[PDB]
């Protein structure tokens, strides 16, 4: 590691730092070094490290996006032949993002997830591990694609059953565990029924729990359920 | 496409 | 070069791919594995790698700034001392953002500029080591820093001569480097008068001229005319 | 900050 010589506790303060100059690479690999130290993350660095992956991936995934769009495009009847340039590029950006994704994934495997025991920790760590597994499948287009589908599902799954015992409701990181879980459903498993139901079920689970929340928690919890009313809008 | 967090 | 191996025909065709999927460092290497074809570039390639590196050193300066007010914030008087770390990220993002400056101003100096004889390739190029070198004067503090912003001075005033002499008054490379020369003078060089005067007779000498335009010469034009205007109001 | 292309 490339941060084995930095303190934790300076890996930490500069992600912090590296979020406000909006440098998500740099936050992402301070993190990274982070979680090599070997000690488990709190919540909030939990959050840096989601944060700066998700925005990593997020920027792969859109010029993935654009990149595939030309690609299909150049690929129709009538297009000028344009040589290997398009699908190099588009390949050469698959790549990088699906090496990203190994790297979330391998955090978690070493030894994130195994050493999370608590609600908080272990759902969410599990759903990170859906959500990476999901952008790889995003991008699958070979014969491990049904494993790799499974693999999201499975993680899902496993965060979904733990949210559902320990958690109430409301919280919102079980929200947005579903919140995904439901655009997995949508999107990668051809099962937009299920994702329907999950968000639907999700969303009035929630509302009504809210009436034991604080002013606080209730604005948490909103937040992500209109993100979950936004889906179904877009879905019916 | 749909929100995911 | 890593880009020694692809076509420059392929490398133009990528960085144009990479400016439509928002991937700027991407860009910037495909089009300085092109220059380091050795071939002249054209009006249009000129644009691609200013575009390229523009974008990659925008990012880098607006995280510097971030970094650099929050270090001044942390010298102030009554802060709680938070180590080294603030000033250690600074220094990290400032020395690559003056790798990337070194990096254009090597594909400028081998061998653009001496082989570019017309008006627009010559003076776009010594705008271009301007620029450069008065990003790397936004981030000096040392004993060069003197010798730096005369660098900076230097080319902006030979594109300057040439583009008096060789180009009409509302061409817009002549009007944009007249607008970057014009902040150097106010941002670096400690000279708002200079910098105001430059862009207003430049304004001025434009508006003259426009009359001998086209439609779609005239919106060039004009477009930059506004940069113009829009600094002199920001300035009185 | 000013404008500059
Ligand atoms: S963890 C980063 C801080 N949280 C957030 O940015 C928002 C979207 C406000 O809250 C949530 C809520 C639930 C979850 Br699972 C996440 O995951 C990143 C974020
Ligand atoms: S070279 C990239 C294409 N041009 C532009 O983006 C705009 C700003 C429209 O035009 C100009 C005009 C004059 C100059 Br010197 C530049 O330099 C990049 C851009
Ligand atoms: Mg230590
Ligand atoms: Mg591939
Ligand atoms: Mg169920
Ligand atoms: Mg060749
Ligand atoms: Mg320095
Ligand atoms: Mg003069």
């Amino acid at each position: 590691g490339a941060m084995g010589s930095m303190e934790r506790a300076s890996l930490i303060q500069k992600a912090k730092l590296a979020e406000q100059a909006e440098r998500y690479e740099d936050m992402a690999a301070f993190m990274k070094g982070a979680v090599e130290k070997g000690e488990e993350l709190s919540n909030e660095e939990r959050c840096l490290l989601s944060v700066a992956y998700k925005n990593v991936v997020g920027g792969q995934r859109a010029a993935w996006r654009v990149l595939s769009s030309i690609e299909q495009k150049s690929n129709e009847e009538g297009s000028e032949e344009k040589g290997p340039e398009v699908r190099e590029y588009r390949e050469k950006v698959e790549t990088e993002l699906q090496g990203v994704c190994d790297t979330v994934l391998g955090l978690l495997d070493s030894h994130l997830i195994k050493e999370a025991g608590d609600a908080e920790s272990r759902v969410f760590y599990l759903k990170m591990k859906g959500d990476y597994y999901r952008y790889l499948a995003e991008v699958a287009t070979g014969d491990d694609k049904k494993r790799i589908i499974d693999s999201a599902r499975s993680a899902y799954q496993e965060a979904m059953d733990i949210s559902k015992k320990e958690m109430p409701p409301t919280n919102p990181i079980r929200l947005g565990l579903a919140l995904n879980f439901s655009v997995f459903h949508y999107e990668i498993a051809n099962s937009p029924e299920e994702a329907i139901s999950l968000a639907k079920t999700t969303f009035d689970e929630a509302m009504a729990d809210l009436h034991t929340l604080s002013e606080d928690s209730y604005k948490d919890s909103t937040l992500i359920m209109q993100l979950l009313r936004d889906n179904l809008t877009l879905w019916t | 496409f749909p929100a995911t967090v």
